[PDB]
């Protein structure tokens, strides 16, 4: 749980004691874990006497080192009951010509059903009986990491399709805020297909109120270091 | 340092030319003698 | 036992990154040993104030080092009452067969019978009467050791296949969190099959709860040194 | 009575590998306890339970001169025997035979000739197993007699190896974790050898699980003292 102070906007410098000026403050993580994030608007919220914060938090993840990915996420559609195949040969494009040793990362299995990798890039996903929703599960091609998202209809008409998870993410609806104490609470989300050493800049806007219900803006960043070791 | 055992015939064109010299000696290798590093050019996670 | 602390994931590191980290603690094995281990989220999860950890552990071994047995394993069979006669040289593919001394150790030997070792690569596993289910010894041909199961069906038709244990493994289920304490408890069995000088890589995902029932994933990894007389 | 302290398992007296020392006289039986508290304590259950395993080996052994020999003499009987024909004496020296009397026969008495010659009458109303240790110049051999209740026989006992633990004699306190076994030394043990014994106890926890432990000892056969 990360844990951060605004800075009260009052004219107070900081961020200068030493060389690489990088206001927007640094966040470590590592790819898989889910993390909790706190800050506290309190230094700058509560001069200004009024009803503290409200539920109107913004947020935006814009990667400044993206590091492309050697391959590429795949989709799939099922009935209920019904097994699914599928193979894992085409979504790994080499340039220079090798090896593909397949592998199914068991910490990051699937979650409803059952999978069975095959001898040459071919797998079985057997879903959970008595089930209808979505499924992920992620493979290493080569160290190479993507993830296989299958759809399981209640094998009557059809499904949607997922937006294929980015390497940050912030959750839809887990952010709050404390208007007793200034404080808002977020997570934040890291995909296992995120790669070492790649950096995103995460911009949060969030307003205040004052007695009469007006608004008060404020907007900072942090700077997401996605490496290993956490 | 000076290898004695060696009594290699001398010559014009030495070698590795000063552009490989930086390579060999910033990656690692210990090229000859000069440089006797041991080549590590990295760590657990950062490299310096 | 071994007790290890996490990291807390929050702004500055712990446990010697003063220069970096191996990034694994270390756990030293010995070949037969069947040690506990705990590890105390207290660091990261009391922060996080909600219901601690839940009963949704993973783990992974993976081996960075494992220098590939020269005595290979074998599988036998046999009705319940009736004698079990079998071979102990064609297990030992070996550039020659110099001075082979067959050797049943008596600190790994049977559970539920005896065995009588014969005079060259032979030998006799007595069951024990009224008794029916998976038995193992560990013979050291010329030093190298290995492993022979002679699991027992009461004479029904047949027991399907024993999983050929690894040279280092962590049991089923005898694994508890308790989430008052934020602690989690694993053993770690390892097998006398491993060779001195061995090095495994069990990697840990355990997600805590917040107070409403979402999640927050960990993750953290341990080298396992197979060191003899350790 | 020796007492050692187990090491915890936290990678936390290597000497040459891992094993520990213990020191004994060729004839002694002494007793050693080990305090698994260390180790157990920690690990909150039912303490240790009585399912030892030992096991000898030698790394340094000097193969014995003399040889042993057997008997299967009957009750109330007397017995007669020979000493010659055990000690090779492969150089030509001296027979000198003799049969100490700290090591003497246990329901019996014996009497040695003049040329390696013995005569053993068994204790009067006695069936079983007996033994005695003869020295044939220096070098140290056992002969064992077995008086047979006049029915038909009586079965063969193994001959009792230089360093031993004992079948039945060890135990194991829960309610402080502490194993007390015993460390036999024949008198055939020659002075200089040195053996290894590895122990490998298991612990209980709460549920009926096990957890295993490894050690060794390394014991030096060491004459005077």
């Amino acid at each position: 749980m990360y844990f951060f102070s605004v800075d009260p906007r009052n004219g107070a410098s900081k961020s200068g004691d030493v060389c690489g000026s990088c206001c927007c403050e640094s966040i470590s993580a590592r790819p898989g874990e889910v993390n909790g994030v706190m800050v506290s608007y309190a230094a700058w919220s509560a001069p200004l006497r009024g009803h503290g914060l409200t539920n109107k938090t913004t947020f935006e993840i814009d990667g400044v080192s993206v590091t492309p990915p050697k391959v590429s996420n795949a989709f799939g559609r099922t009935k209920v009951g019904v097994v699914f195949e599928g193979t894992l040969s085409d979504l790994f494009p080499n340039p220079e010509g090798e090896q593909v040793e397949y592998e199914i990362s068991e910490l990051n299995g699937p979650s409803n059903g059952v999978v069975e990798l095959g001898a040459n890039g071919a797998f079985t996903y057997t879903p959970g009986a008595l089930f209808t929703g979505v499924d992920r599960f992620w493979f290493s091609i080569n160290g190479n990491i993507g993830e296989y998202v299958i759809s399981v209809d209640p094998t009557t008409s059809e499904l949607p399709q997922p937006p294929f998870t980015t390497p940050v993410y912030v959750p839809a609806a887990r952010r709050s805020v404390d208007p007793r104490t200034h404080v808002l609470k977020f997570v934040l989300g890291v995909s296992p297909a995120a790669i070492p050493g790649d950096v995103y800049r995460l911009t949060v806007r969030q307003v205040a109120i004052d007695c009469d219900g007006n608004e008060f803006v404020h907007i900072s960043c942090y700077d997401i270091s996605i490496g290993s070791c956490g | 340092g000076l290898l004695s055992c060696i009594n290699m015939p001398e010559s014009c064109t030495p070698g590795w030319t000063f552009g490989e010299v930086t390579q060999l000696q910033a990656n690692g290798f210990v090229v000859s003698i000069y440089n006797d590093v041991t080549n590590y050019l990295r760590d657990e996670k950062n490299r310096p």
